[PDB]
């Protein structure tokens, strides 16, 4: 019971050409009828499993102002809280629950890697995380009660903070917008956007993040080269003349350990490699898990043939890239599979915005190698199937 | 001073 | 009572011409006359302290063959060993015993930054490491006892290794020339020549370790450039076009970050930083420590009759910028020098002494008494009379 | 895994 897209009348081409990542936009009536499938009382209970990232924040009622309690929690948590005046935040719902996962098939019109997570937040009566900006693009999808928000449509370039708080607000914000949210119109925010949003009632949000990484975080993520590396070219210095002064770093030293790192960087299919991996690695405490035993070639054939079908668990963590020479490389949460350049041609499909039957699937599933890369994906918990 | 929808 | 260099007769520039990461050479008393300042047992208790890395290894009598048990050790450790065929091995002994950092003051035709450390061995009669291989340019010094060497002219690509041992043994070893060291002796090998050591009698070995850096590891040391960013440029896309094929990562996309990781690795003020910093920081758990001087009585103790000493030599480098100012590194640790007093970091990574008559330059200013307190600090500099 | 000899921690 959902749309194609998220942007109502709007087409993709007209989006991501006059608002993504450049001006803000709300979209009413979005998604029609859409109420969340979950309640708020399912949101607590499943910020009470380990492995969760789960929030409580308190503007007013707690020890302190602005009060943060971090999960995993227990029942005990919730009973003490005040009528009014919290917030509960529990991010990677999307991959706990496939119903909020299909909202994600709603926003395909961007590249799978540049999805993070969807963030479902519930809150009573004045409930807020307070003024703050953020580094992703944003979709803030109402799904029960209403939610006023209000924005500054010129982005925060410099951000001046609210000294020790554990949460990020700004010092000063004067919103120049304000919209009240029912369930079911949406409001894009690009990154940098001033927003305050504020539960009318007992109301939940769903928020579709985006991220991409900055200079800091790519280095960060270097060390994972080394998977693809087993040394690589060593720092050498046959030639070396002797040392006026033993301290100096010279710039021929520099010049060829910035060769060395060069050839790291523009060897375009290790790049592809090792990105696809490190973007695709799950960011958080919580990684997919195998199902009962590997259903072997056989089963799998002909149960994928009997009508079954095979759901995406994590779609922001699935990619892929082409190569050069035709090969092309799978990513699936963090692991990079090899496909030959024959077999090369499924990465779309298995990572596409298409369903994957028995129909979509018929002239691969002949292949045994194929039959084999779908018994180590859903051995790895990479995908779901699920009969009819 | 962790960002806000960063999460972890 | 060292020589200024090692090398025997040879002349570094000859040395480091001809054999330098070439080939092997044997110098016959490369130090002529000479013990360790450190005992076997005295070792042995060094592998006892806390913080140090130190190893036992057992070819024979251990539980099983090649069995590698590690430190810290203790005493009752030392009691429950075979009296043959064994071996201890003891790394970074040159920052633990000043006397072994003398030693480090032979090898200074090499930049400090290429030098990793100094580590002791000790075995008794039939004791031995295995035939390997190793990365390092090594100076096998021989300072007790007498030492089996067999070693392979040829540099090996491929490794033949010995499964699942906890050590890197070579498989096939089949050696071209034997020697026999005692105490003096040197041998040099460059990176990649394989070789045997094995014991003749209570013995240990020296051993001055060089190394460089190769792309795995610089990739590892990345994170500390994100150090110097406070987040840097961020990927954007505000020209995107609607995906087809939305789980394809587009030639555009890695187009960006291709040129986000080039921006970082192309700024050299940034590379050298960033590289002078992971290349002094202590690369095991041992770290440098401090004891409290004033300026005043600094200048005083120092015109007094003091000396600087350095900690490790391995750990002091120094980069020269393009607009006359310089970077300081002391382990880990960067220092921004001002073009003005740029030229104390060749002072203090050199060769020289430091004394009252080689720092009287700079005594009298206060930037360079700033920069003294806060080395002498950090450890990285000992104030002896 | 196996590291090499003269490496250490
Ligand atoms: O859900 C809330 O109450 C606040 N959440 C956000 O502003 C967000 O999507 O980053
Ligand atoms: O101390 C020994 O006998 C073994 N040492 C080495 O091989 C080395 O210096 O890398
Ligand atoms: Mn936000
Ligand atoms: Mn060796």
């Amino acid at each position: 019971q959902l749309p194609e897209t998220i942007l109502g009348g709007l087409a993709p081409e007209e989006f991501l050409a006059n608002y993504w990542q450049k001006r803000p936009l709300l979209i009413r009536q979005a998604l029609p009828g859409f109420r969340s499938p979950i309640t708020p009382e399912e949101l607590a209970g499943l910020a009470c499993e380990e492995g969760v990232t789960a929030r409580l924040i308190l503007e007013k009622g707690g020890a302190y102002p602005w009060e943060v309690r971090y999960g995993p929690f227990e029942p005990e948590d919730f009973v003490a809280l005040p009528p009014t005046h919290w917030t509960l935040l529990v991010q990677e719902v999307d991959r706990l629950v496939p119903e909020v996962a299909a909202l994600l098939e709603t926003v395909r019109f961007v590249p799978n890697w540049r999805l993070d997570d969807i963030m479902v937040s519930y809150a009573p009566e004045g409930g807020t995380v307070g003024a703050h900006i953020d580094n992703y693009d944003v979709f803030l999808v109402q799904a029960w009660g209403r939610r006023r928000w209000q924005i500054n449509h010129r982005p925060v370039e410099r951000e001046e903070l609210v000294p020790g708080l554990e949460v990020r607000l700004l010092a000063h914000f004067e919103p120049d917008a304000e919209w009240i949210l029912e369930p079911g119109d949406v409001l894009y925010l690009p990154p940098r956007i001033p927003h305050y949003g504020v539960a009318l009632e007992d109301c939940m949000t769903f928020s579709i993040g985006f991220r991409a990484p900055d200079q800091a975080e790519l280095a960060e993520a270097m060390p994972r080269m080394a998977a693809w590396l087993d040394g690589g070219r060593r720092y050498a210095d046959p030639d070396l003349t002797p040392a006026d002064e033993p301290g100096e770093i010279t710039p021929e030293a520099l010049d060829q350990i910035q060769a060395l790192l060069r050839a790291l960087i523009d060897d375009r299919e290790r790049l592809a490699r090792w990105f696809g991996c490190i973007i695709t690695e799950p960011r958080r405490g919580l990684p997919p898990e195998p199902p009962g035993r590997p259903l072997s070639a056989k089963q799998l054939h002909r149960r994928l043939q009997q009508g079954a079908t095979l759901r995406r668990n994590a779609i922001p963590e699935l990619a892929y890239v082409r190569h050069a020479d035709g090969s092309a490389t799978l990513f699936a949460s963090g692991e990079a599979y090899e496909l030959s350049p024959e077999l090369a041609d499924v990465a779309p499909l298995l990572t596409g915005r298409r369903p994957l039957t028995a129909e979509t699937l018929r002239p691969w599933l002949e292949r045994d190698d194929f039959l084999e890369l779908l018994q180590t994906l859903i051995h790895s918990g990479i995908l779901s199937l699920i009969p009819a | 001073p962790a960002e806000v929808r960063m999460g972890k």
